[PDB]
RNA sequence: CUACCCUUGGUCAGGUUGAAGUUCAGGACUGAAUGGAGGACCGAACCGACUUACGUUGAAAAGUGAGCGGAUGAACU
RNA sequence: UGAGUAGCGAAAGACGGGUGAGAAUCCCGUCCACCGAUUGACUAAGGUUUCCAGAGGAAGGCUCGUCCGCUCUGGGUUAGUCGGGUCCUAAGCUGAGGCCGACAGGCGUAGGCGAUGGAUAACAGGUUGAUAUUCCUGUACCACCUAUAAUCGUAUCGAUGGGGGGACGCAGUAGGAUAGGCGAAGCGUGCGAUUGGAUUGCACGUCUAAGCAGUAAGGCGCUGAGCUGUGAUGGGGAGAAGUUCGAGUCGUUGAUUUCACACUGCCGAGAAAAGCCUCUAGAUAGAAAAUAGGUGCCCGUACCGCAAACCGACACAGGUAGUCAAGAUGAGAAUUCUAAGGUGAGCGAGCGAACUCUCGUUAAGGAACUCGGCAAAAUGACCCCGUAACUUCGGGAGAAGGGGUGCUCUUUAGGGUUAACGCCCAGAAGAGCCGCAGUGAAUAGGCCCAAGCGACUGUUUAUCAAAAACACAGGUCUCUGCUAAACCGUAAGGUGAUGUAUAGGGGCUGACGCCUGCCCGGU
RNA sequence: UGAUAUUGAAAUUGCUUUCUAACCCGCACCACUUAUCGUGGUGGGAGACAGUGUCAGGCGGGCAGUUUGA
């Protein structure tokens, strides 16, 4: 699970950390490796676009493979390991055959896994199959939405989706957010939940161990002057002084819709997050 | 202290040099106003 | 060739090394290779080795007037066995 | 120059303390070894600029003296 | 004019002998003084001839000048191996077709450029006024070519392709060797005049790359490995002696250097491509053993480089990356004094007025001064004892508060290395000696009792504000189902994110503890 | 947010619903091509909607030009 720390300062007082005995390996396989430069929120014009970015430590990017297409073709699971660049953990699948992959290890596995075209393998944690096969009630994880991608929705920490009901062409899903939308028949998904659960419960203590995670610090709107933020001055504190909290670019920044109007995916959601 | 001009060839080349100038429609204008009004050194 | 323009004699490095090696200003475009060719078809010698140094224009200014010298190639060749004459 | 970022490098005399962890003797927990953690401690380089005197047709269009702060890091370069 | 006035830019100079038309200043010498984790040696950026020699003294040099970083006149830079190119590639830039765009133009794929990184063969000595792994002396190594080659022919050549490898964080130790340092045996020079003495006082105690071996350790009998030992080397250098002779030992200590980002640990999970080794596609038809001879291009190379040569208008107390860094003292690269080595600051001479600046001491008192103990005094190192409230159990805390310290001589365990003696680090205790004072100089915490703010480390107005301001780890609200929301651009195109609701953006509050009451008129 | 052009068929009654060729796909594969660009081809998804053009209404201190007497 986390660990947590003595106070021998301030500082690492109320100061947590996972605990890695999950992570079974302390080098990644070499091959699937590639650079990755940081950005700190930088466009290609060299513009400041996204905010609080930039900084941190060097990552090196595991190629994952979230297509989890083969023919049944059986794989064993030899290692857990860590990936610096998303919360899950890894795990390097070799083939019968001769293959190397990263899946992105759920919950409980060391076993040995299928890729699941059609009614091949069987549902158990780590297979991979359409969403015509898997029956209701299953949590998913790293489902699809257009047929042949690479799954996309419920990829996160502890994250899983349930299969509700179905209609042969689009499947019920009711997401991790208590978004019930529908999708498509022939899109992958795999069965269990994505490992690693304790990652939302550690308190990273000091504002260096965030600041090596590449966040720069956010300064507040209401201590900005007049022409950079709405909130703008004021003598002394001031309060919020205006009908509606604003954005430093002049939003109303709480309570409001920013859903489009016409998209193509509004026949898909059955029911908003709640 | 520590003054603005910190002197450096590659530098001072690689953003007022020639070829930095003819790269441009700007700077080709900047080179034909010079040679019009008879400057002896065109370019940095 | 003529790729050799005038014989460098001055205090001391060009005759105190000169009773094995000989100094020639030679054209500022060309490489040592060519030097060793046209010494060796010029003076009719067999050349064991040959140096070269360019040298700087520099700034003599005389009479309010500005002005640089030229700037020169300094050859200097290793003769085997042959002399060159002339002086 | 200055602000911020990116890619590749470099520098931080010496000393003090002694977390987790483990190892042993007992009996979950104790004690002793071991271990070397930390936007930890003292303190030079280094980087700053709190006080105060001097200077103010200055040595200097922002400095000097004496002290002063950080000095393994959200470091400096 | 102010006015012969302010200044003449941090610092020790003295005398002799010269040169000279002219000397505080220029040269030579002796003494003295200053730096010495640097005022010393070397190099990157930058400058761009300021480098050297002969001549000069109009202007420059904050005075003088016979001098010079000034003037005139002649000279100075040497590379197959050093740094870069004919090798590779990050970031970025550019971009055939392409996408978009009133025009101009923007974005961008294949590609290419682009080191601060990866790969890559040379070392020691000598020499001039000025060069120096470049020239010369000796001994090398790498690439290519020509005539033989021992031995050839599935012998060989392989990719512009597959694979491996290159290939990488941070911290903390222990270790192996070595650089350096220090003390005693061989060396060579001296053996004094002030009392004394000759178990005396000095200075030296060397040497490369490459190639032959072997080798602490390291990872999986294989790979890689600092160092060692032999030659290299009859050589070169060498304190010295008269062109020639000239020693080269032990013992100790030992890095921050190398084995080596090795090994362990940790979490924040730590470049790429080539050279390199292979694989077959495909070429099909030599020699890498060896013998010698030949071949190897372009660019920088001078001088300054903590500075009078760079950036600051100046011969400007400022700024300027990395590199080696000795002795006594010590934890130590601190402090004080010196070494190697280099400098004495480009105005001086008097006299010792008020006043101003920097510094030292002071009777009695001891904050009475004053906006205010501001400033300055005091504490100050190492060892021993002892140490409160409170507390988030970590701390507070070096709390506070005391005591000790110099030298000599006895006696006893000690650590290391070691045949042994011998060195080096260490102590105990006790007997004495001195003084006003014993960490006898330099360096080095003032402490405590309360209260307001902010939890903490951090950041901030380059140049009047460093804080109670900002950030913060934590909290909470809210939008976002992925061509996500938000943002930049008209658009293409991007960031978000090669991420996906334990995620992303925005607003407020600001560790931790106890809580966070009520009203939906209006907006 | 509406009318309209790109913009088609069928049913049932201009509101509705179904289909496929328009249009769209930061979908998959293949070829240019030992390219996450692009073009083309083949499936899938979406489908007369979206997007884009002209017209109109609304919101709009995000930004702009200004007034704020004697």
């Amino acid at each position: 699970a986390i660990k947590k720390y003595k106070p021998i300062t301030n500082g690492r007082r109320n100061m947590t950390s996972l605990d890695f005995a999950e992570i079974t390996k302390t080098t990644p396989e070499k091959s699937l490796l590639k650079p990755l430069p940081k950005k700190a929120g930088r466009n290609n014009q060299g513009k400041l676009t996204v905010r609080h970015h930039g900084g941190g430590h060097k990552r090196q990017y595991r190629v994952i493979d979230f297509k989890r297409n083969k023919d049944g073709i059986n794989a064993k699971v030899d290692s857990i390991q860590y990936d610096p660049n998303r919360s899950a953990n890894i795990a390097l699948v070799v083939y019968a055959d001769g293959e190397k992959r990263y899946i992105i290890a759920p919950k409980g596995l060391e076993v040995g896994q299928i890729v699941e075209s059609g009614a091949e393998a069987d549902i158990k944690v780590g297979n991979a199959l359409p969403l015509q096969n898997i029956p209701v009630g299953t949590v998913v994880h790293n489902i699809e939405l257009k047929p042949g991608k690479g799954g996309q929705i419920a990829r996160s920490a502890g994250a899983s989706a349930q299969v509700l009901g179905k209609e042969g062409k689009y499947v019920l899903i009711r997401l991790r957010s208590g978004e019930v939308r529908m999708i498509l028949s022939t899109c992958r998904a795999t069965i269990g939940q994505v490992g690693n659960l304790q990652h939302e419960l550690v308190n990273v203590g000091k504002a260096g161990r965030s600041r090596w995670k590449g966040i720069r610090p956010t300064v507040r709107g209401s201590v900005m002057n007049p022409n950079d933020h709405p909130h703008g001055g004021g003598e002394g504190r001031a309060p919020i002084g205006r009908p509606s909290p604003m954005s430093p670019w002049g939003k109303p920044t709480l309570g409001k819709k920013t859903r489009r109007g016409k998209k193509s995916s509004d026949k898909l959601i059955v029911r908003g997050r709640k | 202290v520590k003054r603005t001009y910190q002197p450096n060839k590659r530098k001072h080349s690689k953003v007022h040099g020639f070829r930095k100038r003819m790269s441009t429609k700007n700077g080709r204008k900047v080179l034909a106003r010079r040679r019009r009004k008879g400057r002896k050194v065109l370019s940095a | 060739r003529d790729i050799l323009k005038r014989p460098v004699i001055t205090e001391k490095s060009s005759e105190a090394m000169a009773e094995d090696k000989y100094t020639f200003d030679v054209d500022t475009r060309v490489n040592k290779t060519q030097v060793k060719m046209a010494v060796e078809e010029i003076f009719n010698v067999k050349v064991a080795s040959v140096n070269i140094m360019n040298y700087k224009p520099k700034k003599k200014r005389m009479g309010r007037y500005q002005g640089y010298t030229n700037k020169r190639r300094k050859a200097i060749v290793t003769l085997k066995e042959g002399s060159i004459d002339l002086f």
